[PDB]
């Protein structure tokens, strides 16, 4: 019937400060298929984030990743804000470099 | 020769 | 290795914002070679995903009267369809099944030539795809068509799709507490997707006792996972870490440091 989005948070490659990279929000195990994604940048929404081709898995669970370049730093937090109608509130992520 | 499978209504 | 070609489609309406949207994805094992979204601003595989998209229409509309639905609400109906071959080229067996709602619906069975409907719904599904011998049809397309561009796809893509990239692999380290740590176990840059990542405490799987993360796409094509267990200070190395992936040319047996 409804089923609510797993997320993960996480880079391409292997964090290094002050090195240009990927940060990725894959939402996963959503039914149905609207879903609003934000990746954050100390808190404010990243522009033209970009996002794969809606799909699934074989059941029947919907799944995207939405992406963009960053260059991490000490300094900057990342996270990703997801909303979904099995949500009363969006649900934050924050990045950890560990997970 | 198409790769795309025609469908059927359900 | 062994090999599938799969198509995901998904329609879905949307009452009062324009008729349902269709979008179709293909894949060969973990890489999209096509996509088709009607929403998006060769000829004869164009047609069949235009052709495709008034089909999932009807389909939308017939199933809304097969549970008695009000014309309010807003329904999903997936698709998963294609062909699995072995390392030799030959069929293992083909797929074409549907869900509504999140709720499977009918199936070609694995003999493609009879369905398997869920409910008295998907019964009148069967009955009209029984009279008009539609499985004959998706069982010419599955053996036939699909097998053939697969094996072509994938002597074609050889150097990527006949690839496979092993896992990257290190074990990391955090204390929780003065009395336990997290051991994590990390896979990076494989392909394709499928992998098994394991702990052994004492050379007994730890199942229960595992936090194992869903697979997840690094955006490179490649994959990535983790496990982790909580383990109590000074016993880390009675745990292992055990790594399956087609690209290594032996598994993988690592503990911390």
């Amino acid at each position: 019937i409804q089923r609510t989005p797993k997320i993960q948070v996480y880079s391409r490659h292997p964090a290094e400060n002050g090195k240009s990279n990927f940060l990725n929000c894959y939402v996963s195990g959503f039914h149905p298929s609207d879903i609003e994604v934000d990746l954050l940048k100390n808190g404010e929404r990243i522009e033209k984030v970009e996002h794969s081709d809606l799909s699934f898995s074989k059941d029947w669970s919907f799944y995207l990743l939405y992406y963009t370049e960053f260059t991490p730093t000490e300094k900057d937090e990342y996270a990703c804000r997801v909303n979904h109608v099995t949500l009363s509130q969006p649900k934050i992520v924050k990045w950890d470099r560990d997970m | 020769r198409a790769f795309v499978k025609k469908k059927y209504c359900l | 290795g062994s090999h599938s070609m799969r198509y995901f489609d998904t329609a879905m309406s949307r009452p009062g914002r324009g008729e349902p949207r269709f979008i179709s994805v293909g894949y060969v094992d973990d890489t999209q070679f096509v996509r088709f979204d009607s929403d998006a601003a060769w000829d004869r595989n164009t047609q069949i995903f235009k052709t495709n998209t008034q089909t999932d229409r009807c389909s939308l509309r017939n199933l809304r009267g097969y549970y008695n639905q009000s014309e309010a609400g807003s329904h999903t109906l997936q698709s998963m369809y294609g062909c699995d071959v072995g390392p030799d080229g030959r069929l293992l067996r083909g797929h074409n099944q549907y869900a509504y709602d999140g709720k499977d619906y009918i199936a070609l069975n694995e003999d493609l030539r009879s369905w398997t409907a869920a409910d008295t719904a998907a019964q009148i599904t069967q009955r009209k795809w029984e009279a008009a011998r539609v499985a004959e049809q998706d069982r010419a397309y599955l053996e036939g068509t699909c097998v053939e561009w697969l094996r072509r796809y994938l002597e074609n893509g050889k150097d990527t799709l006949e690839r496979a990239d092993p896992p990257k692999t290190h074990v990391t380290h955090h204390p929780i507490s003065d009395h336990e740590a997290t051991l994590r176990c990390w896979a990076l840059g494989f392909y394709p997707a499928e992998i098994t990542l394991t702990w052994q405490r004492d050379g007994e799987d730890q199942t229960q006792d595992t936090e194992l993360v869903e697979t997840r796409p690094a955006g490179d094509r490649t994959f990535q996972k983790w496990a982790a267990v909580v383990v109590p200070s000074g016993e880390e190395q009675r745990y292992t870490c055990h790594v399956q992936h087609e690209g290594l040319p032996k598994p993988l047996t690592l503990r911390w440091e």
